[PDB]
């Protein structure tokens, strides 16, 4: 009537919130490792030709 | 309780209901919505088409129309006052994963070629009815999914 | 698909669409059309969304080299604007639209040497968009391995100097225009494998037709060029055209042993999808026409990137018309005003 | 590899099929049981984060929506300061979507109550347990696919309404036609929850 | 959000005193409304010399909506004292209530019973438990339904207004009753359910009390069998209404069109806005949740608020506790005047400003229009 | 400067800099703009012309 | 139950009838996809082309009830009271027909893309055109006569 | 340990307050981070609009704290001996809340990186924009109450 | 079942015979791809060549029925109690065939592309090009021989 | 062991103690790469900003004292005899403080990096800099504050 | 039947058969695809050099072959009660030159074409090409050499 101990134990049920709990954390990091920082404001050449 | 009716049928039976009706209406989405991709495209050069190029997306919507009617079927077969076999458990997701993938299927044709269909629309009038008659090939693909399922709904009850 | 377009492009083509719909109409023109004096095409422009940037410009001294200047010029501090918020796709792209125009730059600087004209105004003449930082290479002692340390080692061009260095002490007007279009060839080379490996998917084939077209218009212009006052070997020819438009990956070598006209009409024959040098008095009217309806077809793919770079060559498309309209008013010539091409 | 992320799950892949036909052709067919988990496991578990899970992708759906569509609103309104507040509309079917998320949760928290020692495992609570799951990622997946939609589709909306104003009362057929499969993932979710009794 | 047209109803003799108000069930407290209140106080007396200075950026809408902070700040107060909230304390003001029994032990199963009902708004003996929060939010989430509704109606009652004033009786009233009838058939009996099975009483006369919400589906899937034995005579009018508001669905899209006939445009218009109009009702009356839920996250974040700062500094320590008193109350105070009030403000304006008008001008405005704008000789420099 | 100043004499060069402290604006940028005063060393004729 | 009769048996029933659907119609509507995006673009210039065309659509549709009449088929012989060798070899018709119908599917498609783009400058392509592309069809035909001789085995000589 | 009490059932709560705070944390995070790049992008020509374009990296830390007051009231929740019934809807306010911050995180954060871009070049839409991100925080509310309507249900019957 | 004739046993065979379609199918598609693709942008240039340039998709034909004959060929053998040792070599069997069919539909695809356009300037190239197809083909029949010696060990011994 | 406090109950508590730490140091790191690189770029041609402009850095280190004190403070609360109750805490103390904080690193580092650049152009921006990162850098303080709560209930409660 | 010889060793043996096959006939097919492209590319300009230029494709067939003699060598090792002993080295000498021909099909195809590439400009070049493919070929002849001497071991002293 139950499962097997080792690996099979109710504590599975316990294992896959935190899997499913790292799935969307890992899915979010890959959005905060993704941006940049657009540095064409950031800094401003002479251009002699415009002004 | 018996052999063949287990107490975890309820499990695959709501499996199908939810994998019916949310891939369906995935493929209804992205037939919609990859379509007004095109139709708003081509919206500011020709103000007047736009009548006749809602077509795509009317038929886009009733694949989730056709996960909708097989999804209120198979569910109020299902409560806890009876008890169902395993063998109707089963089907169930059977019924549920066939329509979803056909409509889904059905939704990405129509999708992308209802994008590139009234996209191009705005040069000639004539083609009109060529790729309507296309889309109609293309939309049966879904409804291939429901014809089998309302038949495999039947068995088993 | 095109669900994850705006994480960083959102903006930018959003902005962009705001800087379509503001081209001139076709009845635009023709308003522009009936204008008699330079001041009439002074404030009649002003209805459009170009207008108040004639504001101080002058009380009556207007010419054509000031009015094609400042439209340029506000495209260019504005396209400055649009490329100044990129992400890290989008900016190397966008800086690779850049460095297709800046080798035409140092082709019209090294243009200079032979006639020893003034360093202070040839960049004054060229083109702004276009710009490296470092410009000795006019006041140096020209000579092409000489010249080499400065353009190659610091400025992005060096990929594209491959097998160029041929009679490095001559700098001749003809051997100048050898190694532009070894650049060029070498260039869109390297633009279309940026297209292929990165660049989202409704970009890909819009930008691959619309640049594998110049491709195919840098080859058969400079095929005709090479034609009339030039001789030389297939071997040489077939270097200078570039196999990424690959609308005709077997004519290329066609075109090589075609040393007439009938050469040409003859190596152009059996592609068939365009025909240019068809009875026509202007040539280039026919590409640019093409291309318009092209870069048409380019804005009517809502998620793409590849609406900058149709709407870049839109807008200078227009600019060369208002420039051919204020050309034909103070210099009166008439019937030649309705040559503009727009199709919006 | 040239990938680690596409190995990683040939290598979750392998593994698994060698292990279940390990068991296989040693005779134990019945230590790997997908049926005794379900029976072993709690019936709060699945109807819990079926709560949790539905209004927290709906919200997700109706976030990455407006994400888009706020981007394309914005970015036309340099040109046209008239759109923002006329196409406000278009954002607005995109949050509605995350009401009806949440108006799954209102309804079921009613189902949601304590059970005695016994009677965990009958097949009265069992049943409910599974159907807030079923119904939790139904309506919130299917709230979720419908900010996708309405959220791009809404995004060409500004830019369309840039030019030919007259022609955004005709574009806005799409949104509201593509609004109708977020509630119609909605009805299904308390079609087939209504019938669950509470937990006894 | 758009110009009215002419000759027709105006918004604005609504909007002074809806958009305060709807305001003021969003958070309304009387504590923060006080504070709201003696802000605005300060620059309604201070206008004379003020509107002469010279006005910073974000100082020009609060100077121009003065009197709309103003006078909301009045209703948030009178909602604080229906709550009975002043910094997440209650009042205990009447002692009329609910009476404890006499005796108990510490942390024992303690219920209560009345002598009689407090006589304005809900009083103290809510306060502690968390199962008062369960009565709290199933109370405030009635109120937005039932106002709100209310509110609606209310809307769509002033288009009559118009459409009688345009000589508009051949058409219109074949458009404004199905359009009634569909809004009122469904959902003004799901509205009049709630205030019926307040008033009867349900544990005197012993009865099961029937189902909030289970009511309103099961009429739709199911041809009228209700067990849940609200009202004897509830099955026939039941089947009666879902039947009449599901006749005017057609009667709406036919009869406007129909004329003695369409070009192809108006049976599309219609069609487009019917269907819009049919999922439009049960959007809009189910979008007044913002109502409940942003009241309901106020108060609460400003009771933890209240828990984690307060009451560490609250417990008595002798030399450092009298400096740390003064430490943490500008720890409390800071927080709860600049954000919890700015930040819930700005939010909620914006809320109630969406909720006026995307619910209130759809059913308002019919158009748009061009504003009189005239030409005028000012003071006008800009380098 | 100095990096295309390194590659034209391979190697040998001499070079020192001094800085600029209160900077002068001009004509084509109308602004406050830093500078830097540089002596080169070299021995060939047409090398200093170049 | 019965050793050679288990209750989990149908599960490979189901699913044998569920694949042969969902790799049929991603193959079908891959296939009238990529011919679909063809047709279009070739047909804004020299128009009226439309009915020569349309037979990489038709094909497209025809490996579709290929699908389906395997799937209807294998639906007739489920049971409750079933072999656990029935249930493996209608899965196994189930995946021999969808697999082979995406895999015709993928072929139809590419075919159909680059293929009718090339009959508006070629008019003489069009009798090799349905030559090139039954030869992706037939097999669409192999994966159901497989299947169907394997229904034929299902019910014969099974306790 | 015991049937109605394992000793397991305080994992879903120490997780359920460590998520609560930690994916909001990511989501405040990246609020503040796209937007906050925007506003040093802008303001770099007009010094003059620093101050009204802060309100995205303001609304964006509204997150953290919705995330915190659902996170503080699980843990007095707490106990050793403790039910499996109040276990997870610890774990289910967690990521509920949770999941709902970074998602309301990132619309803050892309919506406030194009407004304050948009708000140099036309000064009318710093209006609009407001009007359009504050819908961008309060479905990120809706995690909350709905984490704030499954905390009610804990201390009542624990059994 | 038994020990040596279990249950589990015609889940080998009747995947093995479905390994035997699917694979040759998908090889024979993607064979059919690439060279068909190559014949539709030759053809438009010159009709002629096309009769002479069908030879790939006609061995691409081929190496799809060359998994038809062992999957027809197995399909005879099944039955409810047959041997476990019978039910592995013959999925053997179905994933030799298989995949050296599937090795011959890479090789076929690009191979005839670049053999058919190189086919259009020369016509000396055309008779060599076959000799290299044979090369890539008798591969594929590989398979097939060394698939027909296994369906012959299986119904020799069994218990 | 009982059934209360197992023998493998100080796995949980071990690795959240690291965890604890590692999470931060990791948002430290980045913290400090690409403000780092936002330094040294842009004040070689404006030097005189350096001792003014480096505050991104310091605060960087600001989020990794967090995860330390936390870290040391749970160090005193390991056992054998612990209950399993005491161990799940400490894992939730640990990725509390730790992936928040790294969240506070991936902020304020391009912030920092963004940040620097632009208040090399314009003197008036830096001012209004730091203000940004503070709303940033109180996200680490966030992810304390909740650790700091449950370590105090962790010891207190435990009955075994 | 005994723990020596279980009924599940014939799976070990079976998948030896096949692996033989499907690596080898994979690589195999790899070398003939790029040298195939090789050959079409520079026989357009030069056709007399055709015929000495398949000596890249012929020696693929070699190293196809060495793929079949052993797994028609180690078929005839099979049996109904073979033992799990000699089931293990079925696989060994199937994956030994299984893998082998991968490797050296690999070698053979990126070498071949650049090979006829430069036998193209270079009259010369071919003599000395086509000896380090033989070193590359020695490479696929090593795996027979080992799978031959594992087949030696496997049916004496078995038990």
């Amino acid at each position: 009537d139950i499962l097997s101990s080792i690996w099979t134990e109710g504590l599975l049920m316990c294992l896959i919130v935190s899997a499913l709990l790292l799935f969307i954390l890992i899915v979010a990091l890959s959005w905060i490792s993704n941006l940049d920082i657009t540095y064409g404001a950031l800094e401003k050449s002479t251009n002699p030709i415009k002004k | 309780s018996n052999i063949y009716a287990p107490l975890y049928a309820p499990f695959f039976g709501f499996a199908g209901c939810a994998a019916a009706m949310v891939l369906s209406c995935l493929g209804a989405a992205i037939g919609t919505a990859k379509s007004g991709i095109g139709i708003a495209g081509i919206g500011t050069f020709k103000p007047e088409l736009i009548m006749k190029s809602l077509i795509p997306v009317v038929m886009s919507g009733i694949l989730a129309i056709y996960g909708l009617v097989v999804a209120v079927l198979i569910a109020g077969n299902l409560s806890p006052t009876e008890d169902y076999t395993l063998f109707n458990g089963f089907m169930h997701l059977s019924c549920g994963l066939c329509v979803g993938f056909a409509c889904l299927s059905s939704g990405y044709a129509i999708g992308m070629v209802g994008d590139v269909g009234v996209r191009k629309y705005m040069h000639q009038p004539r083609l009109f009815v060529g790729i309507v008659l296309i889309l109609i090939f293309s939309e049966v693909l879904g409804l291939y999914g429901m014809i089998v399922a309302l038949i495999l709904n039947t068995r088993g009850s | 698909e095109g669900v994850y377009f705006n994480i960083d492009n959102g903006f930018i083509e959003g902005v962009v669409r705001g800087y379509r719909n503001g081209l001139l109409s076709n009845n635009q023109y023709i308003n522009l059309t009936q204008c008699d004096t330079l001041e009439d095409l002074k404030l009649q422009l002003s209805s459009t969304d170009y207008g108040n940037f004639l504001s101080s410009v002058s009380s009556e001294s207007l010419t054509t080299s000031l009015i094609q200047e400042y439209a340029s010029s506000k495209l260019y501090h504005e396209f400055n604007y649009i490329r100044d918020q990129s992400s890290g796709s989008t900016r190397k792209f966008m800086d690779y639209i850049t460095y297709g125009y800046m080798i035409d730059n140092v082709a019209l600087m090294i243009t200079g040497t032979i006639h020893d004209r003034d360093k202070g105004e040839i960049l004054q003449r060229c083109h702004p968009l276009g710009w490296f930082d470092t410009l000795p290479t006019l006041s140096v002692a020209t000579d092409l391995e000489s010249l080499y340390e400065t353009v190659l080692v610091d400025t992005p061009l060096a990929p594209y100097f491959k097998n160029c260095f041929d009679t490095a002490e001559e700098l001749d007007d003809m051997n100048i225009e050898i190694i532009r279009n070894k650049l060029y060839k070498a260039y869109l080379e390297d633009f279309y494998n940026f297209v292929t490996e990165e660049i989202p998917e409704p970009a890909k084939e819009c930008m691959q037709t619309l640049l594998g077209f110049e491709a195919d218009r840098r080859s058969i212009n400079i095929a005709l060029n090479s034609l009339q006052s030039s001789d030389i070997d297939p071997d040489l020819k077939s270097d200078l055209l570039p196999n990424i438009g690959k609308l005709y990956p077997l004519a290329t070598f066609h075109l090589a042993q075609a040393q007439d006209f009938e050469g040409v009409r003859a190596a152009l024959a059996n592609v068939y999808e365009y025909r240019g040098f068809l009875e026509t008095g202007n040539l280039e009217d026919h590409f640019y026409q093409l291309e318009m309806e092209l870069c048409r077809d380019a804005f009517t793919q809502q998620f793409a990137i590849s609406t900058v770079w149709a709407w870049m060559k839109s807008k200078e498309q227009e600019v060369r018309n208002i420039t051919w309209i204020a050309e034909c008013i103070a210099q009166n010539q008439r019937e030649r005003i309705n040559n503009y091409i727009s199709v919006y | 590899k040239f990938s680690f992320s596409h190995f990683l799950y040939y290598l979750v892949l392998i593994v698994v099929i060698v292990y279940g036909l390990y068991k296989l052709f040693t005779g134990h067919g019945s230590d790997i049981n997908f049926g005794k988990f379900l029976l072993r496991t709690s019936p709060y578990m699945w109807a819990n984060l079926g709560i949790a899970l539905c209004v927290g992708l709906s919200v997700v759906g109706a976030a990455w929506g407006i994400f888009i569509t706020g981007s394309s609103m914005i970015g036309a309104g340099v040109r046209a300061p008239r759109i923002t507040t006329k196409n406000l509309i278009s954002i607005i079917f995109c949050e509605v979507v995350a009401i009806y998320g949440l108006i799954i949760a209102i309804v079921f928290s009613s189902k949601l109550t304590v059970a005695t020692a016994e009677n965990m495992y009958s097949k009265s609570n069992l049943y409910t347990g599974y159907s807030l799951f079923w119904a939790g990622i139904t309506v919130g997946a299917s709230n979720l696919i419908c900010g996708i939609a309405v959220g791009i589709t809404g995004a060409t909306a500004a830019i369309s309404d840039a030019a030919d104003s007259a022609l955004f009362v005709k574009i806005l057929v799409i949104e509201i036609f593509g609004s109708i499969l977020g509630l119609l993932g909605l009805i299904v979710g308390l079609l087939m929850a209504g019938k669950a009794s509470e937990f006894q | 959000y758009g110009i009215a047209q002419y000759r027709e109803i105006n918004a604005g003799l609504p909007t002074i005193v809806t958009f305060p108000f709807m305001f003021a069930i969003m958070f309304g407290d009387m504590g923060h409304g006080f504070l709201m209140t003696l802000a605005a106080l300060s620059l309604v007396l201070n206008e004379k010399k003020i509107n002469k200075m010279k006005r910073g950026e974000i100082f020009d809408m609060a100077f121009t909506g003065r009197y709309i902070i103003l006078l909301m700040g009045v209703f948030s107060m009178y909602t604080g004292f229906l709550y009975n909230d002043i910094f997440s304390k209650t009042m205990t003001i009447f002692k009329s209530g609910w009476k404890w029994p006499d005796h108990w032990k510490k942390g024992e199963s303690i219920t209560a019973t009345s002598v009689g009902t407090y006589p304005i708004g809900l009083d103290w003996a809510w306060h502690g438990t968390e199962n008062a929060l369960l009565f709290s939010n199933s109370y405030k989430m009635k109120l937005s339904i039932l106002m709100g509704f209310i509110h609606m109606t209310y809307s769509y009652f002033f288009s009559l207004a118009n459409h009688l004033y345009f000589n508009s009786m051949i058409d219109i009233i074949g458009n404004f009753i199905p359009g009634l009838l569909f809004m009122q058939g469904i959902f003004g009996y799901l509205s009049v359910c709630i205030v019926y099975k307040w008033a009867v009483d349900w544990v005197k006369d012993g009865k099961p009390a029937p189902g909030l919400l289970n009511m309103l589906i099961n009429m739709f899937l199911s041809p009228g069998t209700i067990d849940d034995e609200l009202y004897p005579h509830q099955a026939k009018v039941q089947v009666f209404l879902l039947l009449m508001a599901l006749v005017c669905i057609p009667w709406l899209l036919l009869v406007k069109p129909l004329h003695f006939e369409d070009f192809g445009d108006i049976m599309i218009h219609q069609v487009i806005h019917t269907i819009e109009f049919c999922l439009n009702c049960v959007s809009h009356t189910a979008s007044y949740l913002r109502l409940w839920a942003l009241s309901l996250a106020h108060a609460q974040l400003s009771s933890v608020l209240w828990t984690m700062t307060i009451q560490i500094a609250f417990g008595f320590r002798g030399f450092v506790g009298v400096f740390m008193t003064v430490a943490l109350f500008a720890m409390w105070f800071a927080l709860t005047c600049a954000v919890l009030v700015l930040m819930e403000g700005t939010s909620a304006m914006l809320h109630s400003l969406r909720l006026h008008w995307v619910e209130s001008m759809s059913k308002f405005f019919v158009g748009e229009g061009l504003p009189y704008e005239p030409f005028a000789f000012e003071y006008k420099d800009m380098e | 400067l100095e990096q295309i100043l390194w590659r034209v004499l391979r190697g040998n060069l001499f070079f020192k800099t001094v800085e600029i402290e209160q900077p002068v604006y001009d004509v084509k940028t109308r602004e406050y703009k830093h500078k830097n005063a540089f002596i080169v060393f070299s021995h060939g004729d047409l090398i200093i012309k170049r | 139950m019965t050793e050679l009769c288990p209750v989990y048996a149908p599960f490979f029933g189901a699913i044998g009838c569920a694949s042969a659907i969902i790799f049929t119609s991603l193959g079908a509507a891959y296939g009238t996809a990529k011919s679909g995006v063809g047709i279009c673009a070739t047909c804004v210039l020299r128009p009226d082309l439309l009915f020569k065309n349309i037979v990489p659509v038709i094909m497209a549709g025809i490996i579709a009830i290929y699908g389906l009449v395997v799937s209807v088929l294998v639906c007739y012989s489920l049971g409750q009271k079933q072999a656990l060798y029935t249930g493996f070899i209608q899965l196994g018709a189930g995946l021999s027909v969808g697999l082979s119908g995406l895999a015709a599917g993928f072929a139809i498609g590419i075919v159909g893309d680059a293929g009718v783009r090339g009959s508006s400058q070629q008019p003489r392509l069009f009798v090799g055109m349905i030559l090139i592309l039954i030869f992706a069809e037939v097999l669409g035909l192999y994966g159901l006569i497989v299947a169907l001789l394997l229904n034929s085995r299902a019910t014969q000589d099974v306790v």
